[PDB]
């Protein structure tokens, strides 16, 4: 429940409680930036409709 | 669900391990239910579940 290991933050790394999908902020980034084709998120794509 | 419409399956809220991959995130299996109290291989809908 606590995060802190020592001083090295993962915060960026770690999973995002703030969020729907909880995704790490980096991740959140990176799914952010590949979005050319892929919506980046799959509240439609389940059903395409 | 997102795969699709699943026809002859019902939906289980606990979580068992994946015998057979339906896809987007949902398993399908063949149980038998004896939690429904009557009868126990032959429950009351199709036997399959997600
Ligand atoms: C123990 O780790 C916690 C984080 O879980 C930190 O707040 C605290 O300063 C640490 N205390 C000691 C004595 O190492």
């Amino acid at each position: 429940p606590i995060k802190y290991f020592g001083g090295f933050n993962f915060s960026q790394i770690l999973p995002d409680p703030s969020k729907p999908s909880k995704r790490s902020p980096i991740e959140d980034l990176l799914f952010n930036k590949v979005t050319l084709a892929d919506a980046g998120f799959i509240k439609q794509y389940g059903d395409c409709l | 669900t997102r795969a699709g419409c699943l026809i002859g399956a019902e939906y289980v809220n606990n979580s068992y391990e994946c015998d057979i991959p339906i896809g987007a995130g949902i398993c399908a299996s063949y149980q038998t239910q004896t939690k429904s109290h009557g009868s126990a291989s032959s429950v009351a809908s199709q036997s399959i579940i997600a």
